[PDB]
């Protein structure tokens, strides 16, 4: 996709993440863990759901016509309402092989964005208490018990707690 | 300085092949099929009121053939025309043949109203050993076979309707065609007949022709049905000089026309269904169906695709 975060930066996903679309994978002093992010995932269901709605009920509601099989051929009125039909099938064909590769590519770009902008939400909360290690994980320049990685998380994570601590690993 | 924090998303082990702008491939968690491709062996009664014409073809009960009385008052969103229906009655053709069979479909009912024509000296009511009623000589019990008086006497016929109703009516009549100059003669004296059914904005002239034709059902004779629609204020003039078909009265016009007609052998079931093909009714939510061009009711569009599936997930990349 355009950001290059699925498929890109991160190698691949987790099967062991079950319960969200996206999610924080941890490793601690005291040990490792997988969590859902809510928001992020959330987000990427509900445009994806919104697609569904709008796609899954126009209208096409059709009573008197006209012939559309023929046992024999009659001339020039028959020719007329086979062309028009099949001129017809043609298009709406047409627009049902060009919306689902639209609506495709749109879906892929919109999940791949989630993922960034979750990536980019834990960038900000983290400050210059951390750096990007290129695979979408960040090394974290300070302790950091389960307390510390869940308020990262939730969206408590207090930069200004661990910076002098994480400023003089980083540097020194 | 040393825990790690990892972003990342779901997987499965094995996802679904998608098509995108660049890519006719790609893998993806989860997906929706768009294309409706499967069908109910059968025909839904509801919510539609869908009527069975069984072995009536939609003209012959219009016409009110032997065994078609079941359509008689019968009111339809679409009328269901069985491939194996029968012509059981006087070897007949309608030269529009479709554009008949398309008004009385859309009208949607078959509401007779009896008329009396007061048809001077003539011999009425007709009958014929090609159309058995429990093998009774019969006839189209719409239809009213005139023929001469048994004095040898069929004069000019010259009688008016006048339509000073609500509602559009359409008069169903025809046109007997015999064998040879004899028959002719043994049924309506004159020599040649003739027809002209007239209004005020609109007249039809026929003329009878005689002449050998294959057997059908044991005839060699025919009879041509045409019809004409008398709008409110108008009215309607039947002239005959010979072979006549008369009309027994009209059908009534709804001034709004919503009806249609499928053909199919497909039975009625038990099902509910607002959409309806020729090979059974479709019951989906999908947005296209590839089943049949011929769909009739609150259908998916139709499209040649058997399979569009759209992404309802992100890249699966597992491992
Ligand atoms: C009957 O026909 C005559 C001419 O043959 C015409 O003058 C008359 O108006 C017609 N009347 C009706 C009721 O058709
Ligand atoms: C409709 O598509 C299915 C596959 O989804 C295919 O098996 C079937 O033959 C198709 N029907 C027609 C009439 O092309």
């Amino acid at each position: 996709g355009l950001f290059g975060a699925i498929a890109g930066f991160i190698e691949n996903g987790w099967q062991g993440l079950i319960d969200g679309w996206y999610g924080f994978r941890h490793q601690n002093a005291e040990g490792t863990g997988t969590a859902a992010d809510l928001k992020s995932t959330q987000a990427a269901i509900d445009q994806i759901n919104g697609k569904l709605n709008r796609l899954i009920e126009k209208t096409n509601d059709k009573y008197h016509q006209i012939e559309k099989e023929f046992e024999q051929v009659e001339g020039r009125i028959q020719d007329l309402e086979k062309y028009v039909e099949d001129t017809k099938i043609d298009l709406w064909s047409y627009n049902a092989e060009l919306l689902v590769a639209l609506e495709n590519q749109h879906t892929i770009d919109v999940t791949d964005s989630e993922m960034n902008k979750l990536f980019e939400r834990v960038r900000r909360q983290l400050r210059e208490n951390a750096e990007d290690k290129g695979n979408g994980c960040f090394e974290i320049f300070h302790k950091c018990d389960n307390n510390c990685i869940e308020s990262i998380r939730n969206g408590t994570y207090d930069h200004d707690i661990y910076r002098d601590e994480a400023i003089n690993n980083r540097f020194q | 300085g040393n825990p790690v924090i990892c972003m990342g998303h779901h997987a499965v082990a094995n996802g679904t092949m998608v098509k995108t702008l660049a890519d006719d491939q790609v893998e993806v968690v989860t997906a929706q099929e768009l294309v409706e491709s499967q069908n109910l062996p059968e025909l839904c009664p509801s919510p539609l009121r869908l009527v069975d014409g069984q072995t009536c073809d939609i003209i012959n009960g219009a016409l009110g053939s032997p065994g078609c009385d079941h359509l008689n008052g019968a009111e339809w969103d679409v009328f269901i025309e069985r491939p194996n229906a029968v012509d059981t009655c006087y070897p007949f053709d309608v030269p529009e043949y479709q554009s008949l069979r398309s008004i009385l479909a859309n009208n949607g009912k078959f509401e007779f109203i009896a008329e009396e024509f007061q048809w001077n000296t003539v011999k009425q009511n007709g009958k014929s050993g090609a159309c058995k009623r429990a093998n009774v000589n019969d006839f189209f019990n719409r239809l009213n076979w005139l023929v001469k008086s048994d004095g040898n006497a069929y004069p000019l016929q010259n009688l008016t309707k006048i339509n000073n109703g609500d509602y559009a009516r359409l008069y169903i009549w025809g046109v007997h065609h015999p064998s040879t100059d004899t028959e002719q003669t043994n049924l309506y004296k004159n020599n040649p007949g003739g027809v002209t059914v007239s209004t005020k904005t609109s007249q039809t002239s026929v003329v009878p022709n005689i002449g050998s034709r294959p057997l059908v059902r044991g005839l060699s004779g025919r009879v041509s049905f045409y019809w004409t629609i008398v709008e409110p204020g108008d009215l309607i003039v039947f002239n005959t000089i010979g072979n006549l078909i008369a009309p027994r009265g009209h059908y009534k016009l709804n001034n709004q026309k919503k009806s249609t007609i499928l053909n199919t052998a497909i039975p009625i079931g038990s099902c509910v269904s607002k959409c309806h093909t020729d090979k059974g009714s479709l019951s989906t939510t999908k947005p296209f169906q590839n089943i049949s061009r011929i769909a009739v009711g609150d259908c998916p569009r139709y499209v040649k695709q058997g399979s569009l599936k759209l992404a309802t997930g992100m890249r699966n990349i597992p491992e």
